[PDB]
């Protein structure tokens, strides 16, 4: 009922070691990504985007789900380092061509029917 | 059964070895290739003088769509939507209602010629030979909008290519 | 036949015509609106009603396998003509 | 057809074998001559693409 | 068997594959859960996922099996099951001119042991399964996306993934770049309900409720 | 086919074969584009009697898989007899 | 209890006395073919499409009207049962018109589906078909009686459910016609339901004529608000447009009927 | 072949290039000429025949060195064996119909669909809903021009 | 028993963060779990035997060019089939969607007698046959 | 044994100059590993049965060409290669112990089709 094969970690303490390790790898790679890809952003913007992506998944408490997130995140880092991604893929984290959608009830009420 | 393609042993008699030595030094087998292309230089080229000469086709050719009529001039389509249901690319859109005289007819017949895969299913599914793929293959456009045909474009194609569409069907309807 | 609304835009056989205030008319500026001038409703009405001396007549559309599925039409009703549901041809019973 | 548990008629089977082998010539002409084109030999492409 | 429109039935092969199915089950009772032979004479071995390497290694190396070619490896998504995925191995035996199917299962979070040590062909097939289904394979040389775009989010071949996805690409002139935005369709994909409300095949009827 | 006999000899000699017998350009030897109408035959089920569908229904003879083993003295057996060795072609064994 | 035991293809099932052979097959998930039987109307037993073999009996029985006797083994898939369904389906289609492309019932027609599930795949009928003259029974129900299969579901419904004895059969034999005989309109608060219970396209909705096909609609399960009964309905839509309203079965509110205003 | 087979420039670019051993080809999932170029005697048209391939005569070319050159020879030789098969197909082509005489799977002729009620029902249903395939899963493979092409259909 | 060295994880299954679905389509949606109602135009009951999961309907507008039906909802054509209600509920909660469950509606058994059509002293006697 | 074949016909498969000697070694080695398998394990009984049948033919057919026909395993080098694959499997089957009962039954409807 609760017995399941782990991916890499047996508990959250073991899983959070990989998460911090991944954050270091991403943290050190933003300066090169902004350099090799000739991105028109600064290192501070890029490193704040990495922090934002990690914070989105801070409510997870399942060691198996965290391992997939680290595995998926590690694959993203590999593509960036080896320049398999292009400038378009790196800049897709910032959504520069999308007008900011409304968040409050009144603004959503005027423009359409979506909640 | 099988056969070896590259399992051979060259004879080691002195005459054969000298024949290969001449081939290596005098480039005999490289001059056969020169002879082969030299012959082609004197063969008539297979190039047709387009647009004055056109490559051969057959009555079954699947080209530009058209909506057909009866000899009376009445439309053949009765809005059954079998072509819309069988279209692999969902390139057909149909809407229908009772006509002023009560007939079952479409108020919309759109084929997105950029979704269509020109497969012929719609003309295989039509019970009254209303929708057909004509023999026209020269209808390139300068805009993406000109390839989104509606019922008016498709009827004009039928009124345009009927003299040829009716003859091609005549020559092939006994195979269908 | 092909009509023309007050703005001068030809009305299609499906009754479609852009209103005066419709911005979509702009797509025809510098171009033309493609309208088929052979209205089927008009042409089918030109065909004469055929007289047949039987209660039930059948229509395949003409041409056999090149027509439409063969349906049978009842002509008992004397106050109207029998109409084929595929091709629109009309039939009547000879002096009932 | 295996899932349907039906069998195509004998004439259809021969046509499918006939055009299956015409289709093999289409593939091998493309494979061999485009293989030669990459390696440099360019004229065989034109002789066999008329076939 | 003379009926022109009905596929002839080969009962000799059906017998041989049934015997080999028991043969496999007797040798590997620790993993084999079910064995069956279809009416078109195809053999399927259903195993516990922990027996992927033992079962495949036996079939590849055993003298009376010699399944030395991995024809294909693929996954099927069945959301109604606890283990929604179903990993399917198709093996070809050149010595005995026969084919076998090995089937296992896994859910979104449970790893499956990699088959690369047995079949090198599985290297790229397992990347496709991970790419298109999100099934993780343990001990893979290099597990990456193989078919989707770089930075693609989601596993398309899952039944709950929309046909048109969540993003679409266009060239934006302001940023001189190809950008990704939420999907909008000029014509929505029309969903047809084609299933007939009348049962087609009584032989496959399920027990009521 | 319009080539002069001198050029025909020259192209034949250079290639080493009689090209004129097998020309890659088609001439009147092809079939006519207009052909007489066909009359296609009917299948074996175009009968008026003894032709009930329950006697020729392939889809309704398909059955669910036969379960050999389920978890709900003897001779070793292979999936099938070992493949017979191939025989060298008698037409052209060595290319 | 008083339950008696019967077998459906060898599977035991305990059924109350008075149960029918058709109802015994429902208990095991098997649905017998039918055109005249409706679970909410009187039993007619005149389409002969539900004939089913009973083991050790030389005669097929109308499964919709035959009470189950104890110890009967109902054979729903024997050669005799399948040869009875092909003959009946062959007689239904003998005079039926080739109207499927122009018939609003195409795609959701019981005659089409049971012809492809229980009938043959061709015709040996080499004669001329019958043609019946259409009848006007109001502005809501379009009648094309050449498609009628004389199932009498509309006759029973009008007399039993609606309490209106306006429909009936005139003449006899192959020339038997369903109608009002005289020029009369079947205008009733439950008149639209004869559209649904008609297995063929003989009765169809006039407002809905030719607008859509069954496969391209999207079904939204909703509630009717034209009155306080709360009839359950299905709102059929296509490309963002409401096309028709249909009843949605609810045993405790509206059965499978809805009033004309709702429809 | 006058341009490639005996040309020394061509042989330099292909001979002993891309050698694959017979055991690696099997374990890597190769099929078709890739297997046959290494000497493996395997062709699904002879070992697991389909359609009418057991009624035609042809030889399966086999390589000896597993290099690009031998695989080129196999493809050139197969083109010759396909002409051999076509010659037999053109002579053994039988009369009869061209789709299964079962209108619940294959649509009827247009002349029948406009004359028979049963045929019209089946034409309508086949082109709108299609035919139901009984539940099950099959792996079917052929000897495609460039290897084993298979479909795992559920 | 197994020798995979299992671990104990006690918490509700949740894969919203690894499915790749956008946020706006996990929290604002509403998945309807139900058994489809019989198409009243027919008598077959083979389409009312499996549970289905469909989402709420979003806006469809008219394409200004051809008048087609445009959409911005990626899940407008998403229908999932489940063998049981509990299987459907489990899938919905696993993916984080909010769901409403409609309990199956089964026709009630009915007493059908052909002899009641001809009754001596009851209103079930039919005036026509 | 007769003349020694110049090539096996399979790329990467060398010609064995002592096939009969090599097959006795491998078949005998297989029977030694199977001894450590429990006596009632089906793998031991079946593998011993076939291995003895192959070993019997090797000891009664001094000619290589005739021995290939009796073994029906292709060229003699293929039979030697398959005897080495049987030996590696036997060693690994000891560490797997598949003769043990089923590790875990699947969920009730894990192998039901149609859904
Ligand atoms: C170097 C050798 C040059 C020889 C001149 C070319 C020639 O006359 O070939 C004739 C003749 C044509 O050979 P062919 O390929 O069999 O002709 C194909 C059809 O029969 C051809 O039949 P056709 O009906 O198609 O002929 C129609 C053609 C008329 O065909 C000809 O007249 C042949 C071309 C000569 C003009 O009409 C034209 O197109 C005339 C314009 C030709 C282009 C202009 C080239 C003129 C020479 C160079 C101009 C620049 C200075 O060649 C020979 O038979 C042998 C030529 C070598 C003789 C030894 C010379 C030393
Ligand atoms: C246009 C107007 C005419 C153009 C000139 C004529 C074309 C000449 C080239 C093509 C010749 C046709 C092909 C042919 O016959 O060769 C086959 C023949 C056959 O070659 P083979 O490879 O089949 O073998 C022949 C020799 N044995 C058998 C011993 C191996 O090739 C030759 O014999 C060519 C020999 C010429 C060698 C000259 C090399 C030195 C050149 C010095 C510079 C001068
Ligand atoms: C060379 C002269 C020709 C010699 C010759 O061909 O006589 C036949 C003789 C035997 O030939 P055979 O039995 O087939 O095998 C060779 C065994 N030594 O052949 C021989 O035995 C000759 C043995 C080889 C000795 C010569 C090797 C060096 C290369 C000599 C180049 C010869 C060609 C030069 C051009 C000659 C024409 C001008
Ligand atoms: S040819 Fe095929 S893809 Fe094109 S409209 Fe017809 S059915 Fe659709
Ligand atoms: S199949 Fe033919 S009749 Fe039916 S909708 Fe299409 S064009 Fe019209
Ligand atoms: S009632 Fe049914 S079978 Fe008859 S024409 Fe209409 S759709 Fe076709
Ligand atoms: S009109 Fe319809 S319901 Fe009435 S008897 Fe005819 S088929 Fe039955
Ligand atoms: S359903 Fe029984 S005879 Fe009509
Ligand atoms: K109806
Ligand atoms: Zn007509």
């Amino acid at each position: 009922s609760t017995s399941v094969k782990p991916i890499f970690s047996r508990d959250m303490n073991e899983a959070k070691r990989r998460v911090r390790e991944l954050y270091r790898a991403w943290y050190r790679e933003v300066p090169n990504t902004v350099h090799l890809f000739q991105l028109d952003i600064s290192v501070k913007q890029g490193r704040d985007k990495v922090r934002e992506m990690f914070k989105k998944n801070a409510h997870i408490t399942d060691p198996r789900v965290v391992d997939l997130l680290v595995i998926k995140g590690k694959m993203e880092l590999e593509e960036t380092i080896k320049v398999w991604k292009q400038r378009t893929h790196v800049m897709r984290f910032f959504h520069e061509t999308e007008a900011p959608r409304p968040k409050d009830f009144l603004s959503k009420f005027y423009v359409g029917h979506d909640p | 059964t099988y056969k070896y393609v590259n399992l051979r042993e060259p004879s080691m008699d002195m005459k054969s070895v000298t024949d290969r030595a001449a081939q290596t030094l005098l480039w005999t087998e490289l001059i056969r290739g020169l002879g082969m292309t030299l012959s082609y230089l004197f063969r008539e080229p297979a190039t047709i003088n387009y647009p004055f000469e056109k490559g051969p086709l057959s009555p079954r050719f699947r080209g530009e769509h058209a909506l057909r009529r009866y000899p009376s001039g009445e439309e053949r389509c009765i809005a059954c939507k079998l072509c819309e249901a069988v279209c692999p690319a969902q390139a057909i859109t149909i809407e229908a209602e009772p006509r002023a005289d009560g007939s079952r007819r479409t108020t919309r017949y759109d084929i997105d010629m950029t979704k269509c895969i020109y497969c012929g299913f719609c003309q295989e599914a039509c019970p009254v030979d209303a929708i057909v793929e004509g023999p026209n293959f020269e209808f390139s456009t300068e805009t993406h909008e000109e390839l989104l045909y509606n019922k008016e474009k498709l009827l004009n194609n039928g009124d345009k290519w009927e003299a040829e569409i009716a003859a091609n069907i005549q020559a092939d309807y006994l195979y269908r | 036949g092909v009509r023309t609304s007050p703005t001068g835009e030809k009305v299609t056989h499906t009754g479609q015509v852009y209103d005066d205030g419709d911005y979509r008319k702009v797509r025809f500026v510098g171009r033309q609106k493609e309208v088929n001038e052979n209205f089927a409703i008009d042409l089918i009405a030109e065909q004469p009603v055929s007289q047949v001396g039987s209660r039930v007549i059948s229509c395949d559309g003409g041409g056999g396998a090149l027509g439409h599925p063969r349906v049978y039409i009842n002509l008992d009703k004397e106050t109207k003509t029998g109409t084929c549901g595929y091709c629109g041809l009309q039939f009547r019973q000879q002096h009932h | 057809e295996k899932l349907l548990n039906i069998r195509p008629p004998p004439r259809a089977q021969w046509i499918r074998v006939l055009f299956g082998e015409i289709t093999r010539l289409l593939n091998h002409i493309m494979a061999v001559t485009t293989h030669a084109l990459d390696i440099g030999a360019m004229t065989p492409f034109f002789w066999m693409f008329e076939e | 068997d003379t009926r022109p429109t009905v596929r002839p039935r080969n009962d000799v092969a059906h017998k041989q594959l049934s015997a080999f199915g028991e043969y496999v089950a007797e040798i590997l009772p620790k993993y084999v859960q079910q064995v069956q032979v279809s009416c078109f004479n195809e053999l399927e071995i259903c195993i516990h996922p922990d027996g992927v390497i033992p079962v495949l290694t036996f079939l590849r190396d055993h003298s009376n099996a010699q399944f030395k070619s991995l024809a294909d490896l693929t996954a099927v998504d069945i959301p109604t099951r606890q283990n929604r995925f179903e990993i399917v191995y198709n093996l070809l035996s050149l010595r005995f001119n026969s084919r076998i199917r090995v089937k296992t299962y896994t859910d979104e979070l449970t790893p499956i042991e990699s088959s690369v040590p047995v079949y090198k062909a599985a290297n790229w097939y397992e990347r496709e399964i991970w790419d298109m289904f999100g099934v993780f394979f343990a001990n893979h040389p290099d597990l990456r996306r193989i078919l989707t775009d770089y930075g693609f989010e989601g596993h398309p071949f899952r039944k709950d993934f929309p046909l048109s996805g969540y993003v679409e690409l266009r060239y934006d002139d302001e940023v001189k770049r190809v950008v990704a935005e939420p999907v909008e369709l000029a014509q929505e994909f029309r969903k047809f309900d084609l299933n007939s409300p009348w049962e087609a095949f009584p032989a496959y009827r399920q027990p009521p409720e | 086919a319009s080539a002069t006999r001198f050029i025909q000899w020259l192209r034949n000699w250079a290639s080493g074969r009689d090209l004129q017998a097998k020309l890659q350009l088609r001439y009147q030897e092809i079939s006519k584009r207009t052909q007489p109408p066909p009359k296609l035959p009917v299948g074996p089920s175009h009968k008026l009697s003894n032709n009930y569908y329950c006697t020729r229904d392939g889809r309704r003879e398909a059955m669910p898989p036969s379960i050999v083993m389920s978890s709900q003295e003897k001779k070793a057996v292979s999936p099938a007899p070992p493949i017979k060795r191939w025989e060298l072609s008698q037409d052209e064994p060595y290319l | 209890s008083n339950l008696i035991e019967v077998f459906v293809d060898g599977q035991s099932v305990m059924v109350e006395p008075g149960t029918t052979v058709l109802q015994a097959c429902e208990k095991v998930g098997m649905q017998i073919p039918r055109f005249c039987y409706h679970e909410r109307l009187s039993v007619a037993g005149n389409c002969r499409m539900c004939l089913v073999e009973i083991e050790k009996a030389p005669k097929v029985v109308a499964a919709c009207a035959m009470p189950v006797m104890k110890g009967w083994n109902i054979l729903t898939n024997s050669e005799k049962t399948k040869k009875a369904r092909e003959g009946v389906m062959e007689f239904l289609l003998a005079n039926h018109p080739l109207d499927c492309p122009i018939c609003d019932q195409g795609g959701e027609c019981d005659l089409q589906d049971q012809s492809m599930m229980f009938g043959s795949d061709r015709s040996r009928f080499l004669e001329g078909k019958r043609a019946v003259e259409d009848k006007n029974i109001g502005p809501l129900v379009k009648t094309i009686m050449t498609r009628c299969i004389q199932c009498t579901r509309c006759i029973r419904f009008a007399s039993e459910i609606a309490g209106v004895d306006d429909l009936g059969t005139t003449g006899r034999g192959n020339d038997m016609q369903v109608g009002t005989y005289i020029e009369k309109m079947f205008m009733s608060e439950l008149s639209g339901n004869i559209i649904d219970i008609c297995p063929v396209g003989a009765l169809t909705s006039k407002p809905y004529a030719f607008t859509a096909r069954p496969w391209e609609t999207r079904k939204t399960e909703s509630i009717d608000v034209m009155d306080a009964v709360g009839s359950n309905i299905v709102v059929s839509t296509r490309t963002g447009e409401v096309m028709r309203i249909l009843p949605r079965m609810h045993e405790d509110i509206n059965e499978e009927w809805i009033s004309d205003k709702t429809r | 072949e006058e341009m490639l087979t005996n040309n020394r420039i061509w042989r330099n670019r292909t001979v002993d290039i891309g050698i694959v051993t017979a055991e690696d080809a099997l374990n890597y999932g190769f099929s078709g000429v890739m297997l046959r170029g290494s000497g493996i005697q395997w062709d699904l048209r002879k070992t697991q025949p389909y359609d009418v391939y057991d009624q035609v005569e042809f030889d399966v070319p086999i390589g000896s060195r597993g290099d690009c050159y031998d695989r080129y020879l196999c493809r050139v030789e197969e083109m010759r064996q396909s002409i051999r098969i076509i010659s037999q197909c053109l002579n053994k082509m039988p009369p009869g119909e061209i789709k299964v005489d079962d209108a619940k799977v294959s649509p009827p002729k247009r002349a029948e669909m406009k004359t028979s009620m049963e045929s019209l029902i089946h034409h309508f249903k086949l082109y709108t809903e299609g035919y139901q395939v009984p539940p099950g899963a099959t792996y079917t493979a052929i000897e495609a021009p460039k290897g084993e092409f298979g479909v795992y259909l559920v | 028993t197994r020798d995979t060295q299992l671990i104990t994880v006690d918490e509700k299954l949740d894969i919203t963060t690894i499915t790749g679905v956008p946020e706006e389509h996990i929290k604002t949606r509403k998945a309807r779990i139900f058994v489809p109602a019989r198409n009243n135009m027919q008598s077959g009951v083979n389409n009312t035997k499996k549970w289905k999961m469909e989402f709420d309907t979003r806006e469809r507008w008219e394409n200004p060019l051809m008048g087609w039906a445009s959409t911005a909802d990626p899940l407008s054509n998403l229908v999932l089939t489940f063998s049981t209600k509990e299987d459907a509920v489990a899938f919905a909660e696993k993916n984080g969607w909010s769901y409403d469950v409609e309990e199956r509606k089964v026709p009630k058994p009915k007493s059908k007698s052909y002899g009641a059509n001809f009754s001596w002293n009851k209103r079930t006697r039919v005036s026509t046959k | 044994a007769g003349l020694l074949k110049k090539t096996t016909g399979l790329v990467g498969l060398a010609v064995c100059e002592t096939p009969h000697e090599r097959l006795k070694i491998l078949y005998t080695k297989i029977l030694d590993v199977l001894g450590h398998i429990p006596k009632n394990a089906a793998y031991r009984k079946y593998t011993e049965q076939i291995t003895n049948e192959k070993l019997s033919m090797v000891k009664a057919e001094p000619d290589v060409k005739k021995l290939e026909e009796r073994l029906q395993g292709g060229q003699i080098e293929e039979v030697i290669l398959q005897a080495e694959n049987e030996l590696s499997l036997a060693r690994k089957m000891i560490q797997w112990k598949p003769w043990e009962p089923l590790v875990e039954e699947p969920p009730a409807s894990q192998w039901k089709w149609p859904i």
